[PDB]
């Protein structure tokens, strides 16, 4: 109940000064606790996750940095007092701490980038979710657009499609559709390196692949490459997250695990074809990123005279010969 | 010396190289300490644009807007690795090699104008000390063009 998650949120406050007293409220917790694994332990998971949601709900950047440290001495004040169990990730809602970490480094990666075009796509993205208090206080806000920033990505995309409907593409309008590509990209670079220090999200990425495909149809050479090294930087983070979820699930209920394979395999084919017009200098890195997707790098070696590449492919491979 | 398949692919690769060179702007001549130094630097600039220029053309006369294809296909970073591959042995570290790290951005992919080419040649006559080799080459390069050299 609410009386409990307000008692550990009171023991973490003291868990910054001393421990002894907090270690006896975790000791009173283990004896007074339920201790039936299947849901009462996911009743204290629903508490540790309701306080990670409140250390994320918390000088707007130096104030969001102070909150990635707070949620860092909150993940250390859980490892010690322990806090060595519970997990209610299920569907849509331990991986939930990391995820709320990753999205607080995303909140600081778009705080570090503040210009008039993103701040406008953000104000359009927040006025659409609800109204804002007009007692000044107009960021128009962030502390709740952090716990949910995933949404200011699918909307700062709908504000690049209405800024592309007026783009009239015309050159300065294909420079504004790349500036956003570069931010959603290095906001996905910031969640990757925060995991190294350990269906709307995805749609908005397959939507900007196709809009990064319509533009290189009319673009000065060099520019059409930098947005191609970018949509290659981004596609290589999606294929890496479907690989990591595969490896997460295995065995029984396999039927669902061999149906999600066909789905990622019909997309590394839809990202390959897309790169069939593009430069094949990136194929070598796309073929290595989803380190097999051989059918694509095998038909790039066939379209050219690089019988040297299909010999360099089979030189470093596990059963490609029986595949080629 | 090599076969036809390598020729086209290599000439394709070379066309990109000459293109990259031609695109490079005229160097900032005023920025040099002395008159001799700056005049030299400009002389070389004219030589670069002239030699690469005629080559770019002679390779583009082979087909219709052949240049456009070269950029659209090999301006991709994939070409940068295909260039390093054909030129060098891959064993060398690809990090400290300038070729592998250059930012090939917005290749003009615009064939050269004859009038510009003429003033490049004239300015680069002294590039190779006016060797009859130099001039006989230029004179031959203009032998296929509709405008004649000065």
């Amino acid at each position: 109940k609410i009386k409990l998650l307000k008692a550990a949120f009171l023991q973490y406050c003291r868990k910054d000064l001393g421990h002894a007293q907090m270690v006896v409220d975790e000791l009173f917790s283990s004896h007074s606790d339920l201790d039936s694994d299947s849901e009462l332990d996911r009743a204290v998971t629903q508490i540790s996750v309701d306080l990670m949601d409140d250390y994320p709900a918390s000088i707007i950047l130096h104030q969001l940095e102070d909150k990635m440290k707070a949620h860092s001495f909150l993940m250390d004040f859980i490892h010690q007092v322990g806090l060595f169990g519970r997990l209610g990730s299920f569907p849509v809602r331990l991986l939930l701490c990391e995820h709320a970490e990753k999205l607080s480094a995303a909140i600081v990666l778009k705080n570090h980038h503040s210009r008039l075009s993103d701040l406008v796509n953000t104000a359009i993205l927040i006025a659409l979710n609800k109204r804002e208090y007009e007692i000044p206080s107009n960021l128009t806000p962030a502390d709740v657009f952090f716990r949910e920033v995933s949404q200011v990505d699918t909307i700062c995309e709908c504000l690049l499609e209405h800024e592309e409907q007026v783009l009239r593409d015309s050159i300065e309008w294909a420079e504004v559709v790349i500036n956003v590509n570069n931010i959603l990209k290095d906001m996905l670079q910031a969640a990757s390196h925060y995991r190294q220090n350990r269906r709307t999200v995805i749609i908005r990425q397959h939507e900007i692949v196709l809009k990064v495909a319509y533009p290189q149809a009319d673009s000065n050479l060099r520019n059409i490459v930098t947005e191609q090294l970018v949509a290659l930087i981004d596609c290589f983070l999606d294929g890496y997250v479907s690989q990591l979820k595969s490896v997460d699930k295995s065995s029984n209920r396999e039927r669902y695990d061999n149906l999600e394979m066909e789905y990622l395999q019909k997309r590394s084919d839809l990202l390959s074809p897309l790169l069939s017009l593009g430069q094949y200098l990136w194929a070598a890195s796309l073929a290595e990123k989803y380190c097999d997707f051989d059918i694509l790098v095998q038909m790039c070696e066939q379209t050219d005279n690089q019988s040297r590449l299909q010999r360099y492919m089979t030189q470093f491979a596990d059963q490609n010969f029986s595949d080629f | 010396h090599s076969s036809n398949v390598q020729w086209r692919a290599l000439s394709e690769l070379a066309a990109l190289c000459y293109l990259i060179a031609f695109q490079v702007p005229r160097p900032k001549i005023k920025l040099i300490k002395g008159e001799a130094g700056q005049n030299l630097l400009e002389m070389m600039a004219c030589d670069r644009l002239s030699q690469s220029g005629h080559m770019l053309l002679n390779l583009s006369r082979g087909k219709q807007d052949f240049l456009k294809e070269i950029v659209e296909t090999f301006a991709n970073k994939s070409g940068q690795s295909a260039l390093y591959d054909a030129l060098f042995s891959s064993q060398s570290p690809k990090d400290t090699s300038f070729l592998g790290s250059d930012d090939i951005g917005n290749i003009d992919v615009r064939e050269p104008e004859l009038e510009d080419l003429t003033r490049y040649d004239v300015g680069a006559i002294r590039a190779h000390n006016g060797s009859l080799q130099h001039l006989t080459w230029l004179g031959l390069q203009w032998n296929s063009l509709p405008a004649l050299p000065g």
